[PDB]
């Protein structure tokens, strides 16, 4: 389906070049280390990490953040604009403090991932891409998330909640509303995408060092 | 299909259909059409001059 | 043995853990090579 | 010398090492179709219009970017390369707007001429086309990005020839757009040349808008006197 | 000599900490045999390591399937003046694939050791790990493993009592499937938008930062040190000729127990599903289709998957290819057209769009499949769609266009009657 | 409309080579001006120059 996110920027009182944004000194130390990673003369290779750091400091990316990163890295602002508009994890609009991302690709869709999305719809009373009025939750439907084998799954602020059922996602949402943090990982008494009752591999104690080193070594 | 005197038509809204593409001027075997265009007050692509010499036209 | 899960620790990661660890590692690493100039635009 | 011998349609030509397929075809006397390649700009390899077949090679190569090596036979008129051109033009024209009568680049469009020569004559596209919002980069260049074919030629000219880095691509995939991402005017003493390099009517001359058609005009070769460059 | 594959003993596997039931830190890695006699391997030279890899018969696990020994030998050219880098592909974008994430979160020290050994064989100065941006907790786990290695002196200052200096860096992406492609990955590391670049030049000559580079999958570099430690012939014992080794498999979709498991290479698909996955939901007769190697590989029906092997060559014989060994199964109670349309929509969302064929044609194919799902088209269009795929396939810059063309081709080739029946039903009901 | 008075306003003649055109002009008794053919000089194009380690041909985007 059509994305719906605009790739042009119009000045807003909330999002304008005069909007105050700056890095805290700790973020300056982190930026210094990030630039120290890359070879001399190629500081632009730090556009993606530093920009991410800006988001992690602000929660989203105004035009001021893009301009500040470009100024810090001595790169044209348009390059930062292309980087921000290309990669999907960069939020160019404000989002709720809990960003819900549901995977609806074929491996997840096969194991009834639409039911979990509909359960989120009913619990939150907001549509697929909207935001709750209290600015607590933002629902977005995403592509594969690398947890296909343990589907269905959701991502909420760098955390994976997997093997979900409508009841499980209801519990996660209400627990997040209450205030405490839920435990990430698969539900239903499963750890680390192991077979539910098979255990067909990795049953014997692992062998110690140098079990099968060849001769001459 | 009968073809006699020429006419310039317009849309049901009343705004002329000609967009100054100048294809009629280019196809005219007798070179009987003269066209000049420019952007209008609203920026529309319209003709400021559209003459047909009916003594040169071969219909 | 294999019954017990030994990866309960990722439950306690902050939003700056990756960058904090990068900062910590920054002083275990060798100097970067140079192209001789500050940027291709220099 | 160190020249290598290659063949174009079975005709031998001696070319320097590092020469591309397109340049060897130029030397023999053929012009490979192109949309994103400009001899004055860096190679991009985007439009994929210059795909040509090498003999005994199962895959077509991009002539504008592929250096030629000793012993190749370039088959420019093979059925494979012709089908490649037809498919590429079909993809180019799938989302292009029906704006030819109102386009300032009617009789001097590379898209039109290369569709007439190297493309098919009908469409099998039964979907709805896309439409993008026009930008505003100043009073000199009129911008209609719905006609843009994303050859990224203006971007390269601005970045390299003009030394001005405000043009770029924002977005991913089919809804990728070319522009500044902000309300900014592309101002430079060489800003008008993006009108010339653009093969389509996406960038046109605003003072020239709607004034004339290429076939009407008479061309007189003369000299500039606005400065001492001549 | 061996004709039957698919019984891999527990003690003979590589990733013994696949399920995370043991400690994933340096102590656990030492207990499981990691970082053992690494100094001797480093001192034995790059030529010996490349010879062991070549005699091992290892092939790339990213999906291309190219023999890794040849790539690393191409990287083994003498010095030029520029530094040399090794890049490990941890993007893990292709749907149905979950193995790289597991081996990086629950057993990272094998990855770190493989990075060091590969860099030694490759003459690489440093290693860059491009991990998926969404993978945050396991990126942090890999960073902790790297810190533990640095404190122990396993990488960095001489990395051993070997005298060879090597650094390992971790780079996080930001939501882009195309960034898994080697050239697009290099572009993203270089701070630009992730658009694949043409070849030539190949990365072994002009790569990251313009320096010689080779991109490798996590599984390849992870298994390289164990291959060197146990010998090439031991790895070459498993699987068939030109298909040697053990492979990580993800089984997903309509199975009783979806899981990841390490198994001998040329294991039959049916016994792989019936043994580790718990069998298709509702029994084997309920099976309708299977995608053996992730979204890029074309699907195959029950008739051919009854007696098919699971490796590169035998799957190419089935007109599919192994790909990334990501098995996605579908029983007879699902809309296969809907699933393939979802895959094409994913490919439409995840194409960078720099070259005209992939961009325009993939959007066109997405629209045509969306129209097929409800049966709104006519049968004369099906062949047209086939033609469109052949225009995308082989004419794009990178292999994303190929990976978007293949699923449509497989769906058409194996279930044209389903599409025709759906079209007839729509025409009848709408009149 | 645009009126003219000379007959040779729209007259353009085509010739295979420069010498043929000059011979025609001299035979018909017309004073002529000839300027030599301009050919675009060959250029060294290389895609790999875009991704330069230390030179300035390193492109900012693509
Ligand atoms: C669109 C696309 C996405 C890819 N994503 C990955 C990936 O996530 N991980 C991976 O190892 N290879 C991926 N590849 C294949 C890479 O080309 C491959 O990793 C690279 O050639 C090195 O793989 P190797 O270790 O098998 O040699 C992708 C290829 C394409 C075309
Ligand atoms: S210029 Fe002629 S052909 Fe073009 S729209 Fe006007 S009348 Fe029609
Ligand atoms: S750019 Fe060319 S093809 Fe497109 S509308 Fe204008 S004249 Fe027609
Ligand atoms: S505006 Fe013109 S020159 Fe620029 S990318 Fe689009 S088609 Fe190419
Ligand atoms: S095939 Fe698609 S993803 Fe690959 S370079 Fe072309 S447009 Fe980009
Ligand atoms: S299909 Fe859902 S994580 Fe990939
Ligand atoms: S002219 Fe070669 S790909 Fe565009
Ligand atoms: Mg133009």
């Amino acid at each position: 389906g059509a994305g719906g996110a605009l790739f042009v920027h119009r000045d807003t009182p909330e999002n304008n070049p005069d909007t105050p944004f700056d890095f805290t000194p700790e973020n300056y130390k982190r930026i210094e280390a990030i630039v120290k990673n890359y070879p001399e003369g190629h500081k632009a290779a730090a556009v993606l990490p530093v920009l991410d750091l800006a988001q992690r400091q602000n929660g989203w990316l105004p035009i001021s953040a893009m301009n500040k990163v470009a100024e810090i890295l001595q790169v044209p602002p348009m390059r930062v604009y292309e980087v921000a508009t290309f990669y999907t994890m960069y939020n160019r609009k404000p989002v709720g403090k809990y960003h819900i991302q549901v995977c609806t690709t074929t491996p997840c869709m096969l194991r009834n991932s639409d039911s979990i999305l509909e359960a989120i719809q009913k619990k939150l009373g907001i549509k697929v891409g909207e935001t709750t009025p209290d600015k607590l939750f933002t629902l977005i439907e995403v592509e594969c998330l690398g947890a296909c084998v343990n589907a269905p799954m959701v991502q909420i602020n760098d955390n994976y909640y997997e093997d979900l059922t409508p009841k499980d996602i209801e519990e996660i949402i209400d627990e997040l509303k209450a205030g405490k943090i839920p435990k990430p990982g698969p539900r239903s008494g499963r750890f680390s995408c192991e077979p539910a009752g098979g255990l067909t591999s990795l049953t014997e104690p692992p062998k110690g060092p140098g079990f099968g080193v060849q001769a001459g070594l | 299909r009968f073809r006699g005197e020429h006419a310039l038509r317009r849309y049901p809204s009343g705004e002329e259909r000609c967009i100054a593409c100048k294809l009629c001027e280019a196809v005219c075997p007798a070179q009987a059409i003269t066209i000049e265009a420019e952007p209008r007050a609203d920026g529309s692509r319209r003709t400021t001059r559209y003459d047909i010499d009916m003594t040169k036209c071969i219909y | 043995d294999n019954s017990t899960y030994r990866n309960l620790q990722h439950h306690e990661y902050s939003t700056y853990t990756f960058l904090d660890l990068n900062v910590e590692l920054s002083k275990f690493r060798m100097p970067q090579p140079s192209s001789g100039r500050q940027s291709p635009r220099h | 010398s160190n020249l290598i011998e290659v063949f174009v349609d079975g005709q031998s030509v001696m070319v320097e090492p590092g020469t591309t397929v397109l340049q060897a075809c130029e030397k023999v006397g053929m012009q490979i179709p192109r949309f994103c390649y400009h001899e004055r700009l860096s190679v991009a390899g985007n439009c994929r219009m210059c795909l040509v077949e090498i003999e005994k090679a199962p895959k077509v190569v991009a002539a504008c970017a592929m250096p030629v090596m000793k012993g190749w036979n370039i088959l420019t008129n093979s059925e494979k390369s012709k089908k490649a051109r037809e498919g590429v033009m079909e993809f180019l024209l799938a989302n292009h707007p029906l704006d030819c009568p109102i386009c300032d680049q009617g009789g001097e469009c590379d898209l039109q001429d290369q569709s007439m020569m190297f493309g098919s004559d009908r469409s099998r596209f039964l979907e709805g086309k896309r439409a993008v919002e026009d930008k505003n980069i100043g009073p000199l260049v009129k911008t209609i990005m719905t006609r843009c074919i994303q050859c990224t030629r203006c971007i390269r000219f601005a970045s390299e020839i003009a030394g001005v880095d405000d043009l770029g691509t924002t977005g991913r995939g089919n809804d990728m757009q070319v522009g500044t991402y902000i309300e900014k005017m592309f101002m430079s003493e060489l800003s008008g040349n993006i009108i010339d390099i653009c093969p389509v009517g996406a960038l046109t001359s605003k003072p020239y808008a709607f004034t004339a058609r290429p076939w009407e005009t008479r061309k007189t070769e003369s000299i500039d006197v606005m400065d001492a460059v001549g | 000599k061996k004709t039957s594959f698919g019984s891999l003993k527990d003690e003979d596997r590589i990733f013994t900490n696949l399920y995370g039931r043991h400690d994933w830190r340096l102590k656990g890695a030492q207990s499981r045999g990691d970082w053992y006699k690494t100094k001797e391997i480093l001192l034995k030279g790059p030529d010996w390591i490349l010879g062991e890899v070549k005699t091992s018969g290892l092939r790339g696990r990213g999906g291309a399937g190219f023999p890794t020994g040849l790539k690393w030998s191409f990287m083994n050219k003498p010095s030029d003046g520029r530094p040399k880098y090794l890049v490990v592909n941890a993007d893990e974008g292709e749907p149905g694939t979950c193995k790289d994430r597991e081996i990086i979160r629950h057993d990272p020290h094998k990855l770190v050791e493989g990075c060091l050994v590969g860099g030694r064989a490759m003459g690489a100065r440093a290693a860059y790990i491009y991990i998926r941006g969404e993978f945050y907790n396991e990126a942090s786990n890999l960073q902790v493993a790297i810190r533990e290695a640095y404190e122990a002196g396993l990488i960095g200052k001489n990395a051993c009592g070997s005298g060879y200096d090597f650094d390992v860096f971790v780079v996080r992406g930001a939501g882009a499937y195309i960034c898994g492609e080697e050239t697009a990955l290099i572009e993203s590391i270089e701070g630009k938008q992730g658009k694949p670049r043409l070849k030539p030049p190949f990365p072994a000559d002009v790569g990251v930062f313009g320096c010689p580079t080779t991109v490798a999958n996590v599984e390849t570099v992870a298994v390289s040190p164990t291959i060197c430690r146990r010998g090439g012939a031991w790895f070459a014992s498993f699987g068939r000729e030109r298909n040697s080794g053990t492979k990580l498999f993800n089984i997903s979709g309509h199975v009783n127990h979806p899981c990841t498991v390490e198994e001998e290479m040329s294991v039959p698909l049916k016994e792989l599903i019936e043994k580790h996955a718990g069998g298709v939901i509702g029994g084997w007769d309920n099976l309708l289709a299977v995608i053996p190697g992730g979204s890029s590989t074309p699907l195959i029906p029950k008739s051919v998957c009854e007696t098919v092997l699971m490796d590169f060559d035998a799957l190419v014989q089935a007109q599919t290819g192994l790909g990334t060994a990501a098995v996605i199964v579908m029983d007879r109670s699902t809309d296969i057209v809907k699933a393939i349309a979802r895959l094409i929509e994913f490919y439409k969302h995840e194409s960078c769009g720099q070259c005209t064929p992939c961009r325009e044609g993939v959007d066109w194919m997405n629209k045509v499949m969306a129209r097929f799902v409800k049966g709104d088209a006519r049968p004369a269009e099906i062949d047209s769609l086939w033609e469109i795929s052949k225009q995308i396939e082989g004419h794009t810059i990178c292999a994303l266009g190929d990976g978007a063309a293949w699923p449509v081709q497989g769906l058409i080739r194996h279930f044209r009657p389903e599409l025709e029946e759906r079209m007839q039903q729509f025409a009848l009901q709408h009149q | 409309w645009s009126s003219t008075a000379d007959p040779l306003s729209n007259l353009v003649l085509t010739f295979s080579t420069k010498e043929d055109a000059v011979a025609f002009a001299e035979k018909n008794g017309w004073s002529f001006d000839v300027e030599e053919r301009k050919v675009p000089k060959p250029k060294s194009k290389s895609y790999g120059a875009n991704f330069s380690w230390n030179k300035r041909t390193r492109v900012s985007t693509k």
